[PDB]
């Protein structure tokens, strides 16, 4: 039962250690998401100011 | 059938690619004439590679192997690294305008 | 001992179904990034043009 | 900044000057303007 | 990129940064390996909040022929973001870093294809 | 640079150079100070014109621990171009000299900034 009970521990520990990385992904998303969503609004804005200069 | 499921689960949660079950491909853009390069590596099934190249969104795109979570983290890392470059260039444009 | 394999497999499928979503989201974000990038370049061109034109008008005046 | 430049241009427009011909034009709007548009 | 400027955010008050600037600069020199062919220079120091300070640096590298030049910003940033180096930086109070170079689309594509 | 080769042009016929090579080599040794820790070696002799001969040399230097190595070409050229040494060389019939090392841009920049 030793090798088994140890093996299950190591395995479940590794999986849990992987899920930590999964969580690490989950954590770094919303911020980056806002940052990303910010972009199209600016380029869609700067493109407008350019049109202003060109019309000027 | 017990020590098979266990080994298969140990195989699923792993970067060795024995049916990793975290197999998704992301297309990285690369201008010609660099398409002939890339060129997978250690444990790439030409099946998956070609099947990725098959449903290609647009030319000059090469698929990229995302096995599990550190890879998607890394993809994010790049995405930020380019985020900042984007904002910078955009601000340059803004300033010149 | 089956009650452990059940947990393992459930967790596996559960987190797989989520990892797929995350990856998909990342892909969509990439698409957004390049889609905008093209426009950024267009802005670079348009801007350079504007710059040159303004310089010309400066020369004219 | 486009509409802004449209205003600015249409602002500088109706304000002089000594250009041998182009005097500032009076602005209408809304009621008179619709009819002025229909009379096109 | 040739100007080599890296902005660092420190979780320290500006007075503390300036008060021990000699020590801070040498610690950054040590993080880089401490060789006499590298010299850390402070471009600017700016308060950002009560306990947040931005420190902009560049690094001058000397060649065997006595020539000197700045380490490119991308190259320097790449060094500082390596996991071991980042950890050492965090021990000095660094909580973030930024380069000014606006990467090309092909550079960005390369970073996304090979995030490590 | 480690090969230490310096090419010298002499305003002498090849037969004259070869005919008195022992003497020529010792005179070069004297120009270097004449110590027993320096040894002039002839790498090659080539006629270039009726009364012009190229002589390629290097100098082996011995350390206090018995170790030997060639004097670097740049270092040796730097010695020979010093005004006093150049004049002594000209008295032996030397009308020019060249090192093979292709200097780096930073080295070249340093030489231009400090031509003396």
């Amino acid at each position: 039962s030793e090798a088994l009970q140890q093996e299950i521990a190591k395995i479940d520990e590794e999986i849990q250690k992987c899920i930590r990385d999964k969580e690490a992904v989950d954590a770094f998303l919303p911020a980056h998401g806002e940052q990303l969503a910010a972009i199209p609004t600016d380029v869609n804005f700067v493109t407008r100011k350019s049109e202003g200069a060109h019309n000027a | 059938p017990i020590p098979e499921q266990i080994k298969l689960i140990v195989d699923k949660w792993n970067p060795n690619h024995p049916n990793c079950a975290f197999k998704t491909y992301l297309y990285n853009k690369v201008d010609e004439h660099t398409v002939p390069l890339y060129g997978p590596g250690p444990n790439e099934d030409p099946k998956e590679w070609e099947e990725a190249l098959q449903r290609k969104p647009a030319p000059n795109f090469i698929p990229v192997l995302c096995s599990g979570f550190p890879s998607i983290v890394a993809r994010l890392m790049l995405q930020r690294r380019v985020i900042t470059e984007f904002n910078n260039k955009l601000h340059q444009i803004n300033a010149s305008l | 001992m089956d009650e452990i394999i059940t947990r393992w497999a459930t967790d596996l499928a559960k987190y797989q179904k989520e990892f797929k979503e995350q990856a998909a989201k990342v892909m969509e974000w990439d698409r957004l990034l390049v889609e905008n990038g093209e426009k950024i370049q267009k802005l670079y061109t348009s801007t350079y043009e504007a710059e040159r034109a303004s310089n010309e008008i400066e020369r004219q005046l | 900044a486009l509409f802004d430049s449209l205003l600015a241009r249409n602002k500088k427009q109706a304000e002089g000057e000594t250009a041998l011909g182009e005097l500032p034009s009076l602005q209408l709007g809304l009621a008179d303007l619709r009819q002025r548009l229909r009379k096109l | 990129d040739e100007d080599g400027l890296i902005s660092l955010i420190f979780n320290k008050k500006e007075s503390d940064i300036r008060g021990q600037q000699q020590q801070l600069v040498e610690s950054l020199h040590k993080v880089l390996g401490g060789h006499q062919t590298l010299t850390v220079n402070v471009e600017g120091v700016k308060t950002k909040a009560d306990n947040q300070t931005e420190v902009i640096i560049y690094v001058v590298e000397r060649s065997p022929n006595g020539t000197s030049r700045r380490v490119g910003a991308s190259a320097l940033f790449s060094y500082f973001e390596q996991a071991h180096i980042k950890a050492n930086m965090q021990s000095l109070g660094v909580t973030g870093a930024m380069a000014q170079t606006e990467l090309s689309p092909v550079q960005i594509k390369q970073l996304i294809q090979n995030p490590l």
